[PDB]
């Protein structure tokens, strides 16, 4: 089972602060240290700091401006990172990781995408993408779904609740007018659709929404 | 209290005095010698302790004649002091065994 | 002897921006490095000790980091008062040594100079001397030119100029121009004018007065 | 209170010698070391040597010609540095600093400006600088004082005994014919002068003189 659970995203207004969480399960020892790592889009991993739950002591990266404060709750086995007075420079994915006191990060959380903006949260509109009646098919057919007008990142797109993985391409989102838009592509044997259903599931953590959209042939 | 216990206590006090004096004198002896590292009091006190216990990590050590002389005094004081504690323990054990034997 | 290299020697930054000073030691010195700030005409002031330890009284704005051979002094959101020379110093090995220092310069908005001209004082004239002083204050950039004119004709002899270093109050520069003449020489001339040419204006700023 | 007190200046004829002093106050410990640092105009800090008052031992920078001899007086809590057979190369500001035996200079003296010259000491003439009757004013007015014909450096200029600090500019001195000259500028609200007095105080350590000059409008 998932050893470290982190919320998918957090929207924060410039100047404000937020508290990220990391719930841990599995074996736990007094020698365990929980680390936090920051990663800007397209860039490398940057160590933020660490905390030892069994004692409550925390250390931080001296090379960077201290934006975080680490704490931990033993009873709920949860580690927290308080990021305060954030700016767009603080927008990034923040990972928590577990170290058994022996130097390496055996396991990582899925990461929390933090976006520092004044814009407002907006769930996405999911539209189906089916071939036109003039489109000829081969042994395979390509379908998809358009996810537009959402904010902030990210959105997780799966096909048939995740059972359909092969032949799937989800494109990077494009930002325009304080709203993101992306599409996902799925290819299946032409002989299997629409006999066998194909649906896309779109999750938007920031708005706590997840919607499904079945892909059926055009009228 | 018995002699061995008084001597042990005294040895401990004397060792503490030697560690403090050794630290002060080590800095005094080493400053002025190009390359010397035993030149600030906090780490010199740490050096005196790892020298008296004969641990000698090698992170710090004297390079001058007088610093080394100070070092030998610290070494001897530590070795003799801890050895004296051992002697006191043996005396305590010997006495207890004599009693246990009804001698 | 440990050599401390501070490069670059001059750091130019804009107001509110984050700046970092570098200090590289010729050999590993753990965290035995200390930082000092020295403003124009002032004595050094300890900012950070043992590479990262805060000093009471120093703005939280200042921080330090590093160990071994590479050290950094950082200022979060620089302001005018930070304009000064910064030096690192090591205490790992005898003898203690200092880095060559790094100067912090701030790039602010351009500003035209405020020009003031002053006739020589009566007290000075009494001693048979005459000094006409011109102040070109609080301008930026530092590049500026001053021209003297007596009775309409450019004068060059007897003129001494002095420029201040960047001001830790508003990040501007100032310059003084002094035309010194004998009382007699001063007596046989009517008007004196000081003209300042700065990039903030295609036209010179002129100030003058008539002896009468 | 000032922890280390040093004389403002010393004029020395080439070949001669001088004894600089540094009176210390505040907490004093047997682990205290008094250091001397030399700084040429426009250049960096150069370590000269150190002395430990509690023992009287002194060490010196081996890389430079030994010009100094350090001593200390326990009863008067004063450290001394004897500079002998000086040349113009020895002209500089000499600072004393206190180190608690832990490696850093917690406090510094104001420094003693030493000038090696054959020229003679000369107090400065302070003249007022007030606007001409034709000068128009804005919300602010600029006044000043001319300090010329002094030797050797330095001179300390303050306004209204130091109570007036903002809007003050004192220019670097210029040397000509064995005499220095400089001016200081002060700007105050035009509506406050001459209603509220403005005076400049000029101190010249080398001649043990300090004079005041009130700035009043021209006849
Ligand atoms: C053959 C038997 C061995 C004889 C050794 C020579 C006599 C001892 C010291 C001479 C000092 C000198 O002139 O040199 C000091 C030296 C100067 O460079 O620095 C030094 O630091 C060497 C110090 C040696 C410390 C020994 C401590 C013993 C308790
Ligand atoms: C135990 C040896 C004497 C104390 C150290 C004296 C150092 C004098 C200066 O070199
Ligand atoms: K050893
Ligand atoms: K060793
Ligand atoms: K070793
Ligand atoms: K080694």
């Amino acid at each position: 089972q998932v050893q470290l659970q982190q919320p998918g995203a957090e929207l924060v207004k410039p100047g404000a602060s937020v508290k990220l969480s990391c719930k841990a399960s599995g074996y736990t020892f007094t020698s365990d240290w929980i680390h936090w790592v920051k990663q800007r889009p397209g860039h490398g991993l940057e160590w933020i700091g660490e905390i030892i739950p069994s004692y409550g002591r925390a250390n931080y990266n001296e090379k960077i401006q201290k934006k975080a404060t680490l704490t931990a709750d033993k009873s709920s086995s949860t580690a927290f990172m308080q990021l305060s007075s954030l700016t767009s420079e603080d927008s990034a994915v923040y990972y928590c990781a577990r170290e058994r006191g022996d130097g390496y990060f055996a396991v990582w959380g899925a990461g929390t995408t933090v976006t520092v903006s004044s814009a407002k949260t907006t769930p996405p509109s999911v539209y189906p993408l089916a071939p036109g009646s003039a489109a000829q098919t081969n042994s395979m057919v390509t379908l998809g779904c358009l996810v537009k007008g959402y904010f902030p990142e990210p959105v997780t797109v799966t096909w048939n609740s995740g059972s359909l993985s092969s032949g799937v391409h989800t494109f990077p989102a494009v930002l325009q007018s304080d709203l993101y838009t992306l599409s996902s592509s799925v290819t299946v044997p032409s002989s299997s659709w629409p006999s066998e259903t194909v649906t896309c599931n779109v999750a938007h953590p920031a708005s706590s929404t997840k919607v499904d959209k079945k892909i059926v042939p055009r009228d | 209290s018995a002699l061995h216990w008084r001597a042990a206590g005294a040895a401990t006090v004397l060792l503490v005095i030697v560690l403090l004096a050794g630290s002060y004198l080590a800095v005094l002896a080493e400053r002025g010698a190009p390359g010397a590292q035993l030149i600030t009091y906090p780490r010199a006190l740490w050096w005196s302790v790892e020298t008296a216990t004969t641990v000698g990590y090698g992170d710090l050590y004297p390079v001058t004649l007088w610093g080394r002389c100070v070092a030998v005094v610290v070494m001897v004081a530590g070795i003799t002091s801890f050895g004296l504690v051992t002697a006191a323990l043996a005396t305590w054990f010997v006495g207890r065994e004599q009693e246990r034997r009804g001698h | 002897d440990i050599l401390l290299t501070q490069s670059p020697a001059i750091l130019s930054v804009s107001p509110g921006e984050r700046v970092s000073f570098s200090c590289r030691a010729s050999q590993s010195i753990g965290t035995d490095i200390h930082w000092y700030q020295q403003r124009t005409n002032g004595s050094p002031r300890l900012l950070i000790k043992y590479a990262s330890e805060s000093i009471s009284g120093i703005p939280s704005r200042f921080s330090g980091s590093g160990s071994g051979t590479d050290f950094t002094l950082s200022i979060n959101s620089v302001e005018s008062e930070d304009i000064a020379n910064y030096y690192c110093q090591q205490s790992n090995r005898w003898p203690f040594t200092f880095g060559s220092g790094t100067k912090l310069e701030i790039k602010r908005a351009d500003a035209a100079p405020t020009v003031s001209i002053f006739p020589p004082s009566s007290e000075q004239l009494t001693s048979g001397g005459a000094s006409v002083v011109c102040f070109l204050n609080n301008f930026y950039p530092k590049d500026i030119n001053v021209k003297w004119k007596i009775d309409g004709s450019e004068r060059q002899n007897g003129v001494l100029n002095s420029w201040t270093d960047q001001d830790s109050k508003d990040s501007t520069y100032s310059m003084s121009s002094t035309l010194t003449l004998t009382k007699d020489e001063y007596e046989r001339h009517n008007s004196y004018t000081c003209e300042a040419t700065h990039k903030t204006s295609t036209s010179p700023i002129v100030k003058s007065f008539n002896r009468n």
